[PDB]
């Protein structure tokens, strides 16, 4: 039994050892009261604007759309305080976190932006902070892992499996299911078990909410499409869940493509997996014919993930959302093209939502349209690892 | 009716079960199918058998390890079932359970995998990852293919929640002795004796204690405060894991430990 | 002849070889006109709020103050694009280069802040640019280094002298007396030869336009001092320009005391330091008695200056503005006890603003004071430096 | 008034002049000391000599090195004042001109070293970093110590920059070749005749050009455009960088260059 529906058509549910039913229900309970309470929505809109910066800028590109028919323009949680979208939720999660008397957070992350917004939320309200990260990913995503040390939280790398993302997560949710009496789980995406992915999107909503009213403001209408790359979907459902009702407003998805789909090294279960049950919900996953569930790859730490949250793959399955693909070298141009050209270094999981506007664009030149890409974070935390690609070629 | 057998001959005997538990193929097929031959002859009265999966959630390192000893082996679910069905040829009574996670029993049909089950003479199945929130399509499909669905009572337990395993459960209530994940070492020590006597007031099926049971006088501790037996897993593994380059001295010390834990429930 | 002011009291001027006079004259008169230039003015505003993130938040410390009497806001220009205020003046820069049909850039960069801020700058709106920086900063402040290079400037290291901000200002100087036809020198800060300091004001001077109505929203009141770090006094006359008519407002000045003033190893020609001509201006300089320019250290890259701006070196002289000095170690605890209190990583620069404003306060916790701390960036280019500092320890 | 007598005695032989420069005491006193004597004798008309400066903003790597040398040489402004005594007690009537920057001139107070200079037999003064219109506390002080204030003519010169220098300056004009720094590699190609001809037509001390003049042929241009003569500056510290370890190599080869590039300017 449930407040809430855990479910988007057949993808979501809570399938957890029966030990954190309680924990899940109790978080479930916290949000509704929470949502409902005028005092906690001003602290968490306090937090947003005062210490958060937002609302973030609506920025038009005036050089990468020339010669085309494509106005483009980047929400722009890059620069939200920490450095991408992940900041918004992490500061309400943890808002219910102490409503819930919890002094302890345990958190994943791969591209450590969820992790460093975990650290930074913990220092601000007095939570002690510990962050599961893949040994790959502390290598890869480096730079962030000495901001989250720097800022006393405790970094532990995991060296299981593929040590990356899906790794870290196994590793939080072990770790959870020992110490959820003190502890509180902040999950990074709409991922995971009810109420997470119902909680990541009421709490990363004013993406889209604000890109609304900002789009309105500068074009007069809505826009034609809102791009967003999909690790576990959080800033996509963000930038989505105001849009949904407006039908004209195109919902599009951008999945890793990796290597390649044809690979195998991608992960892109959405449109390549298959429904499966693992990381508390039924979902989209990348999984061999035996069940066994399939290592993912991307270039991005923050994508490279064999899952996908529920209501994406609801939103799709209705043909609400459209979902693609996008590859490393794909996303690695766009990368290259939004530094030289508009000055702004995007994430490598932000860049995948770019180069697909990109292709957009470039495919049809002469086609009229108003795009919205979710400029998801910055990519100071890829600075090196696009450097050693670019110098190796 | 395998497990109702066994729990009224050990009723009738005064006795506690000992339960172990193995991942099905680790370190390889046939030293794990000898592993369990000795498991049953030292004196198990019930087996607890693992299917090797990918992302085992509720698993501490011991068993993660021997999921990928397993992997290792090239043991695949397919080939759990032959070792099952090998297995309840030479034992035609002795309750088999096994451990799963829910993907593995999703992935081509939850009724089709509970069909197979009942084919090998399986009698219950555990799914780790599934509370008894999502569990009506696995415990309808194990009850129509005469498989026990078993349920996890926690510490955390509510009086609904109890009710609930009492009534959906077969075979036996999985008695949860401590929060977390599985492992030898960490011990529960949190009384049960509240959630025994609301199990047997709500006619739930008799109840294992399992989680860190590593050792004689937690075996007896848990038949003392009621509970129809004790699972320990970690432990058995622990002993795989330890004498990997010993096959002969595994199953000597093997055989020691399920006889030292088998005696204490008496 | 000048349209304005070339000095402030006796500091000042415009001590260039006779070469360059023009040049400075073309650009005092393109700085008038665009003043008065609405179409100028409406373009430079659309950048600040719709692509580098204005207004930047104005955020109250609820931790670091515990126990005392002292309020502490902190003015975010570490949220800035580009993650410094040096972006702000940059983008006024670039519109006048365009405005005077310049198509390249020459900038210097210690931090590497007004380097990554030249260079994003020339990206957006199309120049070639060109940055100096000395092989010293290049190492300690490398995280810049990358981030200039991917968005297309040439990052050139200086070996010369100090090898850190001096030598790269020589360089830059140097390179525009034979190239000042075709490239505009950005400077970086409020200082060098009339119109500079003059310029660099008026296009920082929203810091403190923004932290007046911030503060008067939130408080009521104007704050009782406004503290910043003074590297050459961009982001401190950038905070202090709106209030200096306001003569109950402190205005404080923070010099880098490096390994402490007594050592000589520091960057505090303000307060340490002797009146002299070098680098364009009349200003206060570290130099010998024989009046040689004397190399200057600090941990911060940003502040390793010998010299400051001629509008501090007045308001100092008049006593309208008060000039302090923190040591490194001082600016360090600063550092960390930000991260680990409220959550976010500081430039080491700004550190040594807030290291001031923490000294006020632990010094007398009773004496009842509303402080805001010009938090000029952000410390993610520090973190390896401080790093290796700490491990060392 | 040595320039006015200098100019005066060319201008009788037709001749135009040629104007050496090197850096005080580089690479050592005695040596610089050696070096300007050699200036001399191969046919200097006058000499431009620098204090050695920490940040000579005005200057290529050439003499950015020369002023290190010095440096290097433990040479400080003070002692360079020994050297011009030195130097204008055994050559009486040769011009004698000194390169500053601002800093070194008015440290100790700008009046004071012009005092100094006229003490020690200095004929004129260049601050490279002191335009017209920073120049009046530095050309006052200067003609009060009976030195003659040197201002640079840029190619960009408007006219009333022309009229300005024309009065401000005294004993020769500085004729800019071109802008950048200082710089033998760096030749100046664009046409100085409309800005000779204008500061004549002001009453102008006579124009010597100097920056990037390193060959005979670019003195007689100098001089056929109607300069008064030419300075080589990064030529002539070139030839002491590369003959260091060869001090007597050094003052052979210093002579040949002076010699030729002298004999081009009549
Ligand atoms: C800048 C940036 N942009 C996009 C994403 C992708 O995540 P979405 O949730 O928005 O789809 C990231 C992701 N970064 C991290 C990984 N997160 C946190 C936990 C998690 C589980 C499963 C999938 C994705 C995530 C991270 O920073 O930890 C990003 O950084
Ligand atoms: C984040 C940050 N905060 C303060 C300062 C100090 O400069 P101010 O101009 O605000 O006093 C910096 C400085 N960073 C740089 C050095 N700048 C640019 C050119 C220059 C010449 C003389 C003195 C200071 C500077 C830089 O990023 O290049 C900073 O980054
Ligand atoms: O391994 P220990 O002794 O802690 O007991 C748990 C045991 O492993 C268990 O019976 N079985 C095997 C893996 C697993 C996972 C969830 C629930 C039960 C089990
Ligand atoms: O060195 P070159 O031949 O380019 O000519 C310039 C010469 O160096 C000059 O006369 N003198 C020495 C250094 C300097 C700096 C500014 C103006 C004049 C000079
Ligand atoms: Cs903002
Ligand atoms: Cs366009
Ligand atoms: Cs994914
Ligand atoms: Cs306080
Ligand atoms: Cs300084």
């Amino acid at each position: 039994t449930t407040l809430l529906n855990p479910y988007f058509g057949e993808f979501g549910g809570m399938y957890v050892p029966q030990i954190l039913m309680p924990a899940l229900n109790q978080l479930e309970e916290a949000f509704v009261s929470a949502q409902k309470d005028p005092e906690f929505q001003a602290q968490f809109a306090d937090l947003l604007k005062n210490y958060a910066g937002r609302p973030t800028a609506l920025t038009k590109c005036q050089n990468i759309t020339a010669g085309t028919r494509t106005t483009l323009y980047l929400k722009r949680e890059d620069l939200l305080h920490g450095g991408a979208h992940k900041t918004n939720q992490v500061l309400g999660q943890a808002l219910l976190a102490k409503r819930m008397g919890k002094s302890e957070i345990i958190a994943e992350t791969g591209a450590g932006q969820h992790g460093v917004a975990s650290a930074l939320a913990s220092a601000l309200l007095g939570l002690k902070c510990r962050i599961y990260m893949g040994a790959k990913d502390v290598e890869r995503q480096s730079p962030n892992v000495f901001r989250m040390r720097l800022m006393g939280a405790e970094v532990i790398p995991v060296h299981s499996g593929s040590a990356t993302l899906k790794d870290a997560c196994n590793e939080a949710l072990r770790d959870w299911s020992g110490s959820y009496e003190t502890a509180h789980y902040m999950l990074g995406t709409a991922a995971g078990p009810h109420p997470y992915p119902t909680i990541v999107r009421e709490f990363q909503r004013m993406i889209g909410e604000e890109t609304k009213a900002q789009i309105l403001d500068k074009e007069g209408r809505l826009p034609d499409a809102v791009i967003a790359c999909v690790g576990g979907g959080s800033n996509a459902i963000g930038m989505f869940a105001d849009f949904i009702n407006d039908t004209s407003v195109g919902l599009i998805g951008v999945e890793p493509g990796g290597h390649g789909i044809e690979t195998g090294e991608h992960g892109a279960p959405l449109k390549h997996g298959r429904v499966g049950i693992y990381f508390g919900m039924k979902a989209p996953m990348m999984q061999t014919a035996d069940g066994q569930i399939e290592e993912s790859y991307s270039i991005s730490a923050g994508l490279d993930f064999p899952s996908v949250g529920p209501q994406h793959a609801y939103l799709n399955s209705i043909g609400r959302a459209d979902y693609v693909s996008i590859t490393d070298d794909e996303a690695l141009e766009a990368f290259k093209t939004l530094c030289r050209h508009e000055g702004i270094i995007p994430a490598l999981e932000s860049s995948h939502a770019l180069a697909h506007a990109l292709k957009m664009m470039r495919e049809q030149p002469e086609k009229e349209q108003l795009l919205v890409v979710n400029l998801s974070g910055r990519g100071d935390k890829d600075i090196f690892t696009v450097h050693d690609i670019l110098k190796a070629r | 009716e395998r497990y109702e057998n066994l729990f009224a001959q050990l009723n009738d005997r005064r006795e506690g079960a000992f339960v172990p538990f193995v991942t099905l193929g680790d370190p390889g097929i046939e030293q794990s199918l000898k592993i369990i031959d000795t498991l049953i002859d030292a004196g198990a009265d019930a087996l607890e058998l693992g299917v090797p999966f990918s992302d085992p959630l509720a698993d501490g390192p011991t068993i993660q390890n021997a999921n990928l000893r397993a992997f290792a082996a090239g043991v695949t679910p397919a080939q759990c079932f032959e070792m099952l069905a090998i297995i309840r040829e030479k034992h035609p009574t002795i309750p088999i359970g096994l451990l799963m996670y829910a993907n593995l029993v999703f992935n081509n049909g939850i009724d089709a995998f509970y069909a197979r089950c009942e084919q090998v003479g399986v009698d219950s199945v555990l799914v780790a990852d599934v509370p008894v929130e999502e569990s009506a399509p696995f415990r309808q499909a194990a009850l129509r293919h005469n498989i026990a669905p078993i349920f996890i009572c926690p510490p955390n337990a509510d009086d609904d929640l109890l009710r609930q395993v009492a009534s959906y459960g077969r075979g036996y209530t999985y008695l949860l002795s401590r929060s977390g994940v599985t492992g030898a070492e960490n011990r529960g020590a949190l009384p049960l004796h509240h959630l025994i006597e609301k199990l047997k007031e709500y006619h739930a099926a008799p109840a294992l204690q399992g989680f860190g049971i590593s050792s004689p006088e937690q075996v007896s501790a848990a038949v003392r405060a009621g509970a129809a037996g004790a699972i320990s897993g970690s432990a058995i593994v622990k002993i795989i894991e330890k004498n990997l380059a010993s096959p002969k001295q595994m199953l000597a010390e093997l055989r020691s430990f399920v006889s030292a834990m088998k005696a204490a429930s008496r």
